[PDB]
């Protein structure tokens, strides 16, 4: 068998110089349908059920993944076909193109062009004063998300949002002697995964983030008006200038002193 | 005729425009009634600085503008009106604006002040010095969100009777003026008021001043009393703790400013430490109380039966805490309205006081026994007599060792609390006792001055507590009257040690002892009557070494010298100083009363 | 070459300056002068045998490598290499030696005072530092294919990190800024056996984390005279090296009509690592702690066609760590108690579940409606909540087909409330009553989102969209208030079919935060304003030379404006100064194919960079109870360029 002839027409361009146009293994072009199960020649096109003019791309058809789902269904393409992307009618085309050598996608210097075309949101944060080095490529949302879809509610690649972060920072991961309840909690309780205009990721940052918390009487529930005319400059205390609170209680992620209860020490 | 008592400010609008103040008000009497013609007035204007805006930890701080006195009749540099009804109002020439020393700003709490001086209407009418104050948004004339109204004068009554009495002759009533004018930049540094009162009550040994609520509790018009606790800084905490130089680091860590003053001392750790003294004392003094008989005999001889009682007031087997007494302390004299037994032997019945201790060291003393649980002793014979003489008493002092808020058994290096007082009575016939009168003088009086915890001739005594436990007579309204009658069994009419020399008798003590305190300037501050009747069972008393003067000028002279009477007094069949049978004939031939005529509230008064 | 080794090679080389190392973000390294080796080279010919290595940027920061070996379908094993590096500074000062040590030091002759203004030697004694954080990730793994269904997946890799951090350590409320060192080596492990069938498989993955820091505690003497308490010298704990294990079940049944997925997952983490005894006058009840955490998930869902015109949906999730670590009596010191204040640990134990359930109705091609309801509900230890529960219920309506118009809008409204608040008694001192953490208090979150993408003529498009959220939390009288976010969005992109390319871009966001809090330990005295907002533009040219010597090159332009602005009022309003970074950034890159078998490029990019925090703008001996690292700004403008070359091979 085989139909080594739909080539012949179609001007010998679609290099398959790439993984798809391999032919070693027993999956796509060898000891399988070739061009068949990408398009599908019962009939071969020039001749829409049961024929051979498979679209592919961001033009025609939509949920056409079908094809590519009945040969890539692994551990990472699970809640797909809940997943928003598929609910949003996006396609593996969209994203993926096998029709050229290496993808594009899957260098990780461009991963980010590709998804902040939709994600106009992140192009922003990513220029903010702190985050993570996305704008040089360091990193991109790979590390954190599967685009896929997981099980975790905004599509991270870890079953939960802390144990996606202990990938990256397992020296906060747990358990310590005198935990702070929020970061064991949920950590981005304080911090915005994706930038800040203040440092560290906060949304809020020095002492207003404590004092939204920390309400006992004191120190911890003063009025700290800062910069005032009056005579109170913003730099010249221990609780507005410097680090703030943690001059005093730096262990914020926890500490393991036997007399760290306050984060001490 | 009725001459103004009490006037009482109503404020309707109050503001600053263009920097310049307004006050527009209403004035009435002690019956509600407008009160029109007023003379004489001085306004003053000033600021508030709130918590932290001059740094982190300071407290919050009045800036004053200035003062201007209106004289209706003479000058007056701003604009006096009165609506003839009652209604009044003033704005000031000053302009806040142009201040040299303070930078107006429209947006701090603003107040302004009132002295009424005591200048008489134009129709002859009588106004007492009186003071006001309003406290009003610059703009709006609305009640400000932050205020500085820690103390209340009140509190300062309680001792003072008057605020008026202490400074600047009289012309400020209310503590709110004073904390206005005593801030920062009016007054030299030192004379702030947060530093200035505490400095002249730190060095007294009034009972009442060694807890913060004397000047610090909770009052309706006092919202910010409880800063007592949590503002510390440098300048009021040293006001006190005078030792410490925060700036250089001695007797403390270095403090180069209150930024970090409460992250140590939190409200609850400068609260307990500086009440906890007083509260442990109180929580001691309440576990036992006293109650004591006392039986005269055919011999003459009395028996005095001791009962110590739980907090309840059940007895209980003394021996459970005999281990735990310092002193049992007892002194037992004859005739309650006038005691026939001297300090040391009385020239007359020719007797001394039955001084006894029960319990030294937690020992029963010769001649004392466990009977019932109940302490026994019997006195030497006492000069029984008639009337009077007829009724033995005796008054009782415990003294136990402590520790914080236990009794401990008592060793050589323990620390004691005198615990309360009691008082006994008992008769030869057996008929119903006599008293003395608690009639003229109520301890609650003292108790302003000297705190309900009084451990009075704690030291050399056992110390005596006065409570109701020594309580037999009640007053008007129905309630317990703890009199000071029990102490002359020591402080009889012939003194105490030196028979004369000190002038001992319980008449002339609180006297001489008070007259040269400068805090008391008003008999009322003891007496609530006064029970001249009394006299009519006195005889005469020691007035020095071995000699006696007839009881009312006795008791006129522990103030006033002899010799500065003008009128004489040996002219009104007084006899000063002679020998005891002289005095005591002339003892009721004095001629005081029929002319002085004397109140509580003006003792100088005189009917010719 | 189709057969045989094939593929291209090439390497770089870029200058810097100046000095000041935040450059070193944009550029690849830190050094003056850079290096770069990029490839992409592959083999095959051996009965299926293929053989390629790929590397970016090699030799500097983002540099990452992989090799891969075997034969294409049956087996495949490679070897990895990746290199993260930020750096934040390099201006700050510190009177301590042994920097980047286990033990700062004072010199043995430092003189110790009350306060920074007032110690001889501070100034004297200065030596430059540098933060900064560098990892270096190092990976290896085997995976082998089975002829029917059976997969299988094995690997490793080991990082270590480098570098120093910020921390504070001091007495009570004499402070210092110390360098904290991190050495750390953090190694992974992953192990996988999956059956695949025709609409079904099941997956069994093991998932391990090991950390282990060199250094376990940071001792460091004090500038200060000795306080209460009486010491020269403290002793932090750091991070103490800890691991976690894990093995999720997974299994998916596909089917036309419905499909199911679900996952278990089961897990420990331990730490049993030995405590910190230095400068600590107390006896710790146990000379090591073994603390684990038994954690436990569950994960459903079921999608399925219930007609054509719409799709159902469901889910159900589980996630319950429970902290089983021994509670003990641990003595704390305190300035009130010269004994000591003993405290009780509180093992923190956290649930979730989650349900929720969706529908997607097309009522007709390019028009999608959506519609879901999401139950959530978090059970906690020792807090002043113990349950909250939120129900939120959302909606996204997409409008495709009419003109060359593409629109679609989304909108969410959650309610979060729970169990009566009442503040813990495991505080040292109890919050006032009317406190309300936000995380637990109830909340009113309400976002809506729309997005519009036109295209008239064909060479252009201009998007933009523009977003609204608000965290309400109503019954909070102390703490956080309210937070709102809103954001704009618009960008387009042209061409007069000219074959050079042009877009521009402006984003605008702010998220307004408001709270309370009392002073007297009361209902509120003073609120706290908090205004943290961006704006970011930028425009880029980029011109493909076709049918020529095969040049290509472009043009970016960026500025950002990062600013925040915070405001307290209490009887007045007081601010905090200046925060912000301003930055400009232009790329300018241009290659030509020189040469037909090698390819040339040459980049040159500006980099006018200005950061200000008003709290830090202060010197060391600012704040007279504290031991600062000085003036952090920077205002730099860096002229950066760089070659690169690459022949095929
Ligand atoms: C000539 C006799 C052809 C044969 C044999 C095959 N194809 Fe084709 N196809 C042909 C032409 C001239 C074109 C261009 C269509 C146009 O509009 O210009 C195409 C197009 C395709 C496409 C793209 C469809 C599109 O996007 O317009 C695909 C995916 C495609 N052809 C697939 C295909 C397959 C799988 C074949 C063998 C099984 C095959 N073609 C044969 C002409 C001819
Ligand atoms: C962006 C919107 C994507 C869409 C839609 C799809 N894929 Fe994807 N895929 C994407 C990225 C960014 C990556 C990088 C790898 C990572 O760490 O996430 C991948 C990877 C793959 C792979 C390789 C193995 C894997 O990562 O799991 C495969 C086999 C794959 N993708 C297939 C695939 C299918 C079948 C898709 C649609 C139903 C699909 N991808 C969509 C980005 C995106
Ligand atoms: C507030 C209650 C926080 C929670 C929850 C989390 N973090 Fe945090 N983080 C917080 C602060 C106030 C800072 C500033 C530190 C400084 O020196 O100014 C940080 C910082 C970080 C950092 C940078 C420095 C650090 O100590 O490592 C990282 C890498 C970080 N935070 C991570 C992190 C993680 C992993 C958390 C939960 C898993 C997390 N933080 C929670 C405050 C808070
Ligand atoms: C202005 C409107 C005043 C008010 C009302 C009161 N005081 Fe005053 N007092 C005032 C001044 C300018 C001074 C002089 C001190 C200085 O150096 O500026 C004083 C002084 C006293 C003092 C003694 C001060 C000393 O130098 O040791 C006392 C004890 C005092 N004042 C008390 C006091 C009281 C009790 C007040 C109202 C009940 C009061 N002052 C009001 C100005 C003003
Ligand atoms: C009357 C003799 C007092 C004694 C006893 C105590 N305090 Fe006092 N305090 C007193 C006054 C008249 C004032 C100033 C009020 C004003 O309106 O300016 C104060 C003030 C304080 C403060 C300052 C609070 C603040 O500035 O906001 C503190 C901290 C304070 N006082 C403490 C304090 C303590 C602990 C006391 C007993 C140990 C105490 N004071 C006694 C008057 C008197
Ligand atoms: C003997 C057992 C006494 C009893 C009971 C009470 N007092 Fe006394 N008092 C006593 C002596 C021996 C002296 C010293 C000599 C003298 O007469 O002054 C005192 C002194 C005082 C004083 C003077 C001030 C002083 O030196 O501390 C006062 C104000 C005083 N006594 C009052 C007092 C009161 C109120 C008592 C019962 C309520 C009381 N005394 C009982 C001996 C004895
Ligand atoms: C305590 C602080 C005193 C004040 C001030 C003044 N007096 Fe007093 N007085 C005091 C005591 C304890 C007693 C003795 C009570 C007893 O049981 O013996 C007295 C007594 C008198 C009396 C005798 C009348 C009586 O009620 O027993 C007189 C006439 C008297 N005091 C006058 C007086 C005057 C004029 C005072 C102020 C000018 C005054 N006392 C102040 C205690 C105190
Ligand atoms: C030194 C200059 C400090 C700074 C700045 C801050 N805190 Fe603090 N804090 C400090 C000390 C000495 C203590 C008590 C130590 C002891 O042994 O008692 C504390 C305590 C706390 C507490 C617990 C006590 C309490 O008030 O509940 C909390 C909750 C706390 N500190 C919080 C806190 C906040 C929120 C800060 C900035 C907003 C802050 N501290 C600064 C010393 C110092
Ligand atoms: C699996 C994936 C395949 C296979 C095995 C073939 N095609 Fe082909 N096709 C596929 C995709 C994902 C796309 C769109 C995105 C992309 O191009 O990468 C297409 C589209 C085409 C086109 C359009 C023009 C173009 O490629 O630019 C053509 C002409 C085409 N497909 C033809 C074609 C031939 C002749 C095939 C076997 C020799 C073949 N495809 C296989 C997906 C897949
Ligand atoms: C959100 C909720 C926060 C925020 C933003 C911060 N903290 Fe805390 N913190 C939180 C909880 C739930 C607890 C446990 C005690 C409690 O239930 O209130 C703590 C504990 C602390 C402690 C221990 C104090 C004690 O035991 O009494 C400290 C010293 C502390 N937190 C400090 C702190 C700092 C400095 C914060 C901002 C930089 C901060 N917290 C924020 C919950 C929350
Ligand atoms: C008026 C008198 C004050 C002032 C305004 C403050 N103190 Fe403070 N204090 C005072 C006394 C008479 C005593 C002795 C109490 C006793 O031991 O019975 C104290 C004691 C202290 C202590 C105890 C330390 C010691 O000496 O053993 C402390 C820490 C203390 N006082 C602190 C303190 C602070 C922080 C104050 C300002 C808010 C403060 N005192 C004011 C008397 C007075
Ligand atoms: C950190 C610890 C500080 C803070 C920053 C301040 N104090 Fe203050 N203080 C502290 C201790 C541990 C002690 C000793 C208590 C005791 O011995 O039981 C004190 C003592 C005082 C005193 C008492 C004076 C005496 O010893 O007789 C005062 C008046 C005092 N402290 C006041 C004070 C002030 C005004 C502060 C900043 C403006 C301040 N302290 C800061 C602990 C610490
Ligand atoms: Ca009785
Ligand atoms: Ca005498
Ligand atoms: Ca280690
Ligand atoms: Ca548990």
């Amino acid at each position: 068998k085989g139909a080594d002839s739909c080539l012949m027409c179609h001007k010998k361009m679609d290099l398959f110089k790439g993984v798809h146009g391999a032919i070693d293994s027993s999956k796509s072009p060898m000891a399988g349908l070739q061009c068949e199960a990408c398009h599908g020649p019962l009939g071969q096109h020039n001749k829409e059920p049961m024929i051979t003019f498979g679209k592919q791309s961001t033009l025609s058809a939509e949920k056409q993944n079908s094809v590519c789902m009945s040969c890539h269904q692994d551990d990472k393409r699970v809640s797909w076909n809940g997943s928003h992307h598929d609910n949003a009618d996006v396609a593996c085309a969209s994203c993926h193109q096998v029709h050229v050598a290496k993808d594009p996608v899957l260098s990780k210097n461009t991963e980010m062009e590709v998804c902040t075309s939709c994600h106009t949101k992140q192009k922003a944060d990513m220029n903010k004063r702190s985050s993570h080095p996305l704008k040089w490529a360091q990193m991109t949302c790979s590390d954190c998300h599967n685009p896929h879809g997981s099980m975790t509610d905004s599509d991270l690649n870890k079953p939960s949002i802390n144990e996606t972060c202990y990938s990256c920072h397992a020296e906060k991961r747990g358990p310590k002697l005198w935990e702070h309840a929020p970061v064991t909690e949920n950590c981005v309780t304080c911090h915005n995964p994706h930038g800040s205009v203040n440092d560290a990721m906060l949304k809020t940052r020095a002492p207003q983030l404590c004092q939204q918390c920390h309400a006992s009487d004191g120190h911890a529930s003063n009025a700290y008006l800062g910069n005032t005319g009056l005579g109170s400059n913003v730099g010249d205390n221990a609780f507005t200038g410097g680090r703030s609170c943690l001059n005093c209680h730096s262990q914020v992620h926890g500490s393991n002193h036997p007399s760290g209860k306050l984060l001490q020490r | 005729a009725p001459a103004i008592q009490i006037l009482n400010f109503t404020f309707d609008k109050s503001v600053i425009t263009n920097g310049v103040p307004s006050v527009e008000f209403t004035v009435t009497n002690e019956n509600d009634l407008p009160v029109v013609g007023l003379q004489k007035m001085r306004f003053a204007a000033a600021q508030l600085i709130p918590q932290g805006a001059t740094g982190a930890g300071n407290a919050s701080q009045w800036q004053y503008f200035g003062d201007e006195t209106c004289d209706v009749a003479a000058t007056c540099p701003g604009t006096f009106v009165d609506q003839k009804n009652g209604h009044y109002s003033y704005t000031f020439n000053m302009n806040l604006t142009a201040n040299a020393k303070i930078t107006y700003n429209d947006q701090l709490a603003q107040r302004v002040l009132i002295r009424a001086y005591n200048t008489p209407l134009p129709d002859g009418t009588q106004v007492p010095n009186s003071n006001a104050f309003v406290d009003f948004t610059a703009d709006t004339g609305a009640a400000p969100t932050y205020s500085r109204k820690i103390v209340a004068t009140e509190s300062c009554n309680t001792c003072h009777q008057d605020l008026a009495n202490v400074k600047h002759g009289g012309a400020y009533s209310d503590v709110n003026y004073c904390a206005t004018c005593h801030t920062a930049g009016k007054v030299g540094v030192g004379k702030e008021f947060n530093v200035l009162v505490h400095a002249k009550h730190k060095d007294l040994t009034l009972g009442s001043l060694e807890s913060c609520q004397s000047c610090h509790a909770a009052n309706d018009a006092a919202p910010d009393w409880g800063n007592w606790s949590r503002i510390p800084t440098a300048a009021t905490c040293g006001s006190c703790h005078s030792t410490v130089d925060f700036a250089a680091g001695k007797g403390h860590s270095q403090q180069l400013d209150n930024s970090n003053c409460i992250a140590c001392h939190n409200s609850d750790w400068t609260a307990e430490l500086h009440t906890g003294k007083t509260a442990d004392k109180k929580a001691v003094i309440a576990q036992l109380g006293m109650q004591a008989t006392l039986v005269g005999q055919t011999d003459d001889t009395a028996v005095l039966t001791v009962s110590i009682l739980d907090k309840d007031g059940n007895a209980i087997d003394a021996a459970t805490v005999q281990d735990k007494i310092k002193r049992l302390e007892t002194v037992t004299n004859v005739g309650p309205n006038f005691p026939i037994m001297g300090y040391n032997k009385s020239p007359g019945s020719g007797a001394a006081k039955i001084a006894k201790d029960l319990v030294k060291d937690g020992a029963l003393q010769a001649g004392v026994t466990l009977v019932d649980g109940k302490l026994v002793f019997t006195t030497p014979a006492l000069p029984f007599g008639t009337g009077d003489t007829d009724t033995a008493f005796t008054f009782i002092g415990l003294e136990m060792c402590s520790t914080g808020t236990s009794l401990t058994a008592c060793t050589v290096d323990s620390a004691t609390t005198s615990m309360k007082a009691e008082l006994a009575f008992g008769t030869k016939s057996g008929n119903a006792p006599s008293m003395r009168h608690v009639n003229s003088v109520n301890f609650s009086t003292c108790q302003g001055c000297h705190s309900d915890t009084f451990e009075i001739h704690k030291g050399h005594h056992s110390g005596f507590v006065m409570t109701e436990q020594v309580s037999h007579a009640k007053d008007a309204n129905g309630k317990a009257i703890v009199g000071v009658d029990g102490c002359v069994a020591c402080h009889t009419p012939d003194g105490t040690y030196a028979s004369g020399a000190n002038k001992g008798a319980f008449e002339m003590k609180l006297h001489v002892i008070h007259g040269e305190q400068g805090v008391i300037k008003e008999c009322t501050q003891c007496h609530n009557d006064f029970n001249l009747d009394a006299f009519k069972v006195k005889g005469a008393l020691a007035t020095s070494a071995g000699k006696y003067t007839t009881p009312i000028t006795a008791t006129c002279t522990s103030c006033h010298a002899p010799e500065s009477i003008g009128h004489g007094l040996e002219n009104m069949g007084a006899i000063v100083n002679g020998d005891y049978v002289q005095a005591n004939q002339a003892a009721q031939s004095e001629t005081c009363f029929y002319c002085h005529k004397p109140t509580p509230t003006d003792h100088t008064q005189v009917k010719m | 070459v189709e057969t045989g080794t094939s593929g291209t090679v090439g390497v770089g080389v870029g200058y810097n300056s100046e000095e000041d190392i935040r450059s070193a973000n944009a550029f690849g390294t830190s050094n003056e002068v850079a290096g770069k080796l990029d490839a992409d080279v592959t083999f095959r010919g051996e009965k299926g045998y293929r053989a390629s290595v790929e590397a970016y940027q090699l030799g500097m920061d983002g540099g990452r490598l992989e090799v891969n070996a075997g034969k294409q379908g049956q087996y495949n094993v490679n070897v990895n290499y990746r290199q993260i590096a930020t750096y934040n500074s390099n201006s700050a000062l510190t009177p301590y030696s042994g920097v980047g040590s286990d033990n700062l030091t004072l010199p043995d002759n430092w003189v110790t005072a009350g306060s920074s203004s007032q110690m001889p030697l501070l100034m004297d004694s200065l030596n430059s530092l540098e933060l900064s954080l560098k990892r270096e990730r190092t990976g290896l793994g085997f995976d082998y294919q089975g002829e029917s269904l059976w997969s299988t997946h094995v690997s490793y890799m080991r990082e270590e990190k480098t570098g120093l951090k910020k921390a504070s350590g001091g007495f009570f409320n004499q402070s210092m800024m110390l360098a904290e060192p991190v050495d750390y080596t953090t190694d992974s492990i992953e192990a996988g056996i999956k059956l695949k069938g025709d609409n079904w498989f099941t997956a069994l993955n093991y998932n391990g984390s090991i950390f282990k820091n060199e250094y376990n505690q940071l001792n460091f003497d004090s500038a200060f005279n000795p306080t209460f308490g009486a010491q020269t010298s403290g002793s932090i704990a750091l991070d103490p090296d800890n691991q976690s294990h894990t093995v999720s079940l997974m299994g998916q049944y596909n089917d036309s009509t419905n499909v199911l997925s679900a996952r278990l997952l089961t897990g420990q983490m331990s730490q049993d690592q030995a405590l910190v005894t230095s400068g600590y006058g107390y006896q710790v009840p146990t000379e090591a702690l073994d603390a684990k955490v038994d954690l436990i998930g569950l994960n459903l869902k079921v999608v399925s066609k219930v007609t054509n015109s719409l799709r159902l949906s469901g889910s159900y999730d589980y996630n319950d760590r429970d902290n089983n670590t021994q509670i003990e009596e641990w003595t704390q010191v305190s300035i009130n108690n010269v004994n000591g204040k003993v405290a009780y640990n509180t093992p923190y134990d956290n649930t979730s579940q989650r349900f929720k359930v969706a529908a997607d109705y097309r009522i007709t091609r390019g028009m999608k409606l959506d519609g879901g309801y999401d139950f959530r509900r978090d059970e906690r230890n020792y807090q002043d909540r113990e349950t909250t529960d939120e129900n939120t219920v959302w909606a996204r309506f997409r409008v495709n087909s009419f003109e060359t118009w593409d629109m679609w809008v989304k909108g969410s409204y959650g309610q979060r409330d729970g169990s009566e608040y009442q503040a813990s008694e495991w505080t040292s001192s109890e919050t006032n009553s009317l406190l309300r953490k936000y995380n637990l208090a109830n909340r009113d979150r309400t976002q809506v989102e729309a997005r519009v993408t036109h295209s008239p003529i064909e060479s252009l498009t201009i998007d933009f969209g523009a977003r609204y959220a608000l965290d309400d939390y109503t019954d909070t009288v102390i703490g956080l208030t309210e937070s709102k976010d809103t954001s704009y969005d618009a960008n387009i992109s042209y061409m007069i079919t000219d074959d050079l390319l042009a877009n521009a871009f402006y984003n605008y966001q702010i998220i307004e935060s408001e709270q309370a809090g009392s002073s007297n330990y009361s209902t509120p005295t003073w609120t706290g304003f908090i205004e943290d907002k961006v704006d970011v533009v930028g425009a880029g040219i980029s011109y493909n030379n076709l049918l020529e010597n095969k040049l290509r090159m472009g043009l970016d332009y960026t500025y950002s404006d990062s600013n925040s602005n915070t405001q307290v009022r209490q009887g007045i309003t007081g601010d905090y100064g200046d925060y912000f970074a301003k930055v400009h950034n232009i790329n300018l890159y241009a290659q030509y194919q020189a040469t037909e078998k090698m390819a040339l490029r040459f980049d040159y990019k500006i980099e006018n960079y200005k950061d200000n925090d008003a709290a830090n703008d202060i010197a060391v001996n600012g704040i007279w109870n504290v031991v600062g690292f000085g003036d952090n700004s920077h205002d730099y403008t860096a002229q950066m360029i760089m070659l690169s070359m690459s022949y095929k091979i």
